């Protein structure tokens, strides 16, 4: 029912970090694969060297969980956002807050910086999202309409520029400038938390308890229903070679190929020493810039780092 | 958010996060799983963690129990870490208050009594740590000393006692 | 706890050892051991077929051992104990019932297979209507015993009161002779002793249950 799926070598766990004192809610990578940022519910924000796996820095911004961060590739800025109703921006030469965009009403849940228009787009459990001027603390649009907490946003240059998925189980595509709803999709049954945009196929996938779904831009054409990783899914991350990663809620991490939707690996990770298994979980993922290694921030205060498997061949690992 | 509403706030955020997560995943109790009752059980699990009493209600669908344990572990750890931090403030003199003094006293004792209950039961399960050689050495050496001090052992206090 | 014995919830030892310190930490959830005979009854979905050999003749017994599993199995275990041999149908009320099940033949005694007076199982569908209703004589709620009776016709006032386990399907003329017997209008006792002489349990649905259960135990082992 499909052309024979390609062969991607599996992934093996090799390096494990344990430095936080709470859940690790979000994690991002620096433009040049030298260091990655972590934001936790311990309220810290910790910068780590990507090579030596050593904690380069820690900074005590928030008042509660840091629910999401993002590093600027057009500046030495780093934007944090947390359930303290507030969003902050750090200069990373002087390591300090430089402006704070007030305005939301409840816990921010996630955010993204638009690659070319210098704005932020942040989603919040207050049933909205907003578009922020970078510098001047100006919000141009309250992208509104989701009947509940806008569980995530991703933004991109092309039309449409803003996709937001929610606990209303809907997905919504917005025109940025008029700040208006353009299109809705409502295929899902259970809330939808993870949306990811392909780098070179003008497409995007959304995850929910039921299973992943795939769509074609700019319209919202359903494509290809991906099933198999039946667990509350928390982040989707896609790689250069079409490797697509779904981190589930309960630790079970699943891999597939983007083209055929071929679930070709299940990794089922082991918790730290002191953590009961029931505290297992995955909360965010990110491939490095060079896309060789993979970071995953788990729900037991640890950051696990997987590497492409080098000893893999078609016979070591056949495709079926 | 300000130090007043920190507790009430974080609580709100936690209870609602629980609601979203499970009572959108666990259902197939689709109508309403009596979420309100599952949250009553949340509160009770907390209470029992605070009072060091094994809370074990058997009929719970294990995945629901898995969630509840994830969340109580989160909250109790937050509790602790904020206790560490407030006590460091108060020892550093930084600030005064008539609440954050009594509150922290309460929290800090409860943490202590939990440590103790632990350490007693551990002693019972792991036997006297003072092996037997050490016990006999100490005992015998005391006796040597006393006898070499001609110490008349005190006698149980007679009733028609002079003093 | 094997895979069949994997209950629906955890034993709770992780929960206890977590919200308390006096107990040793265990960090793996362990689901419970579900059950036994109750598990068995999930396997017994088939009926039971017994030929009662009485001094009047044979009675073919159909039993929804799927629907009243404890009742039917108590009866079937007293059957393969042959606990009904010598027992008499010590009560007969014309156009009401014939009632028996006592090695004492007095009607006031008897056993459950486990000795334990067992719980009453009336279901929405089992109603004492028509001839051949085979319902438990119990002294009230959940008091079930060795005592059982057949209704001679529709007796719906026994519904939600007397656990039917099945029906009569053969021996209609046997029970016709039974309903023709004189019984003492002050003790309703048959003037001719009608007695269970022998038991032949053709199909033992709990046999097939135990077979499948033990096969799965062997295969998972």
């Amino acid at each position: 029912t499909m052309p024979k799926p390609q062969w991607h070598p599996p992934w093996k766990l090799y390096r494990v970090i344990s430095g936080h004192l709470g859940w690790v809610r979000c994690i991002a990578v620096e433009p040049g694969n030298q260091w990655f940022v972590t934001g936790s519910a311990d309220r810290t924000i910790k910068i780590w060297d990507l090579a030596s796996g050593k904690l380069k820095l820690s900074l005590t911004g928030h008042i509660s969980t840091v629910r999401g961060v993002i590093v600027s590739t057009r500046s030495p800025y780093l934007f944090s956002c947390g359930e303290d109703k507030q969003v902050k921006c750090w200069d990373l030469e002087y390591n300090k807050v430089i402006r704070h965009y007030h305005g939301h009403l409840s816990a921010v849940y996630g955010l993204d910086l638009h690659p070319t228009i210098d704005v932020l787009v942040t989603c919040s459990r207050d049933s909205t999202a907003r578009i922020w001027d970078v510098r001047t603390k100006a919000s141009v649009h309250t992208l509104s309409g989701h009947t509940n907490a806008v569980a995530t946003v991703r933004c991109q240059a092309a039309e449409p520029q803003i996709i937001t998925g929610s606990h209303d189980t809907t997905i919504r595509l917005w025109d940025l400038v008029a700040g208006k709803t353009r299109v809705t999709l409502t295929n899902h049954k259970k809330s939808v938390r993870a949306v990811v945009l392909h780098p070179r196929h003008y497409t995007f996938a959304s995850g929910s308890p039921d299973n992943i779904k795939q769509w074609k831009f700019p319209d919202g054409s359903f494509i290809q229903n991906l099933s198999g990783h039946n667990a509350i899914i928390n982040t989707l991350t896609v790689n250069s070679d079409g490797v697509l990663v779904s981190g589930a809620d309960n630790g079970t991490m699943h891999l597939w190929d983007w083209r055929t939707g071929y679930n070709f690996q299940r990794v089922h990770a082991a918790v730290q020493p002191g953590s009961l298994d029931s505290e297992s979980g995955i909360f965010a993922c990110a491939f490095d810039q060079s896309e060789s290694r993979l970071l995953t921030a788990e729900a037991d205060k640890t950051i696990k780092v997987y590497r492409e498997d080098d000893t893999a061949t078609e016979e070591t690992h056949p495709v079926s | 958010v300000t130090k007043q509403r920190v507790e009430s706030h974080f609580d709100l955020e936690l209870r609602a996060a629980v609601m979203h997560d499970i009572l959108d995943m666990m259902p197939e109790g689709i109508k309403q799983n009596k979420a309100r009752t599952i949250l009553q059980h949340l509160s009770e699990a907390w209470r029992c963690w605070k009072a060091n009493i094994p809370w074990k209600v058997p009929g719970l669908p294990t995945p629901i129990e898995n969630m509840i344990l994830r969340y109580v572990k989160a909250k109790a750890d937050w509790w602790t870490n904020t206790a560490h931090y407030n006590r460091e403030r108060i020892r550093r003199g930084a600030t005064v208050d008539k609440t954050v003094c009594k509150k922290n006293l309460g929290r800090l004792t409860r943490l202590y009594l939990k440590a103790e209950q632990e350490r007693q039961h551990n002693y019972l399960k792991d036997g006297p740590y003072i092996t037997a050689e050490e016990a006999v050495a100490v005992y015998t050496t005391t006796v040597h000393w006393l006898e070499s001090r001609r110490f008349s052992p005190i006698p149980f206090p007679p009733l028609s006692y002079k003093h | 706890v094997d895979k069949l014995n994997a209950a629906h919830y955890s034993t709770g030892k992780v929960s206890a050892s977590f919200t308390s310190t006096a107990m040793v930490p265990e960090t793996t959830h362990e689901a419970a051991a579900i059950d036994e005979d109750v598990l068995r009854y999930q396997f017994v979905k088939k009926k039971g077929y017994v030929r009662l050999h009485t001094n009047k003749g044979d009675l073919n017994l159909e039993l929804h051992c799927d629907l009243t599993p404890k009742t039917c199995e108590n009866f079937i275990r007293l059957c393969k104990k042959h606990y009904y041999d010598g027992t008499i149908f010590h009560r007969s009320i014309r156009n009401f019932v014939i009632q028996g099940g006592d090695p004492t033949g007095t009607g006031t005694g008897g056993e459950s297979y486990w000795g334990k007076p067992f719980k009453d199982e009336f279901r929405p569908n089992l109603s004492h209507t028509g001839r051949g209703i085979l319902s438990m004589a119990n002294s009230g709620p959940n008091s079930n015993r060795s005592q059982f009776f057949i209704t001679f016709r529709s007796c719906a006032y026994l519904d939600k009161k007397h656990t039917i386990f099945g029906r009569v399907v053969g021996g209609f003329d046997v029970l016709t002779a039974m309903e023709n017997v004189e019984s003492d209008p002050k003790t309703d006792r048959p003037k001719e002793e009608i007695r269970i002489d022998a038991t032949t349990v053709f199909v033992d649905p709990y046999e097939e249950a135990d077979a499948q259960i033990a096969q799965e135990r062997k295969t998972q082992l």
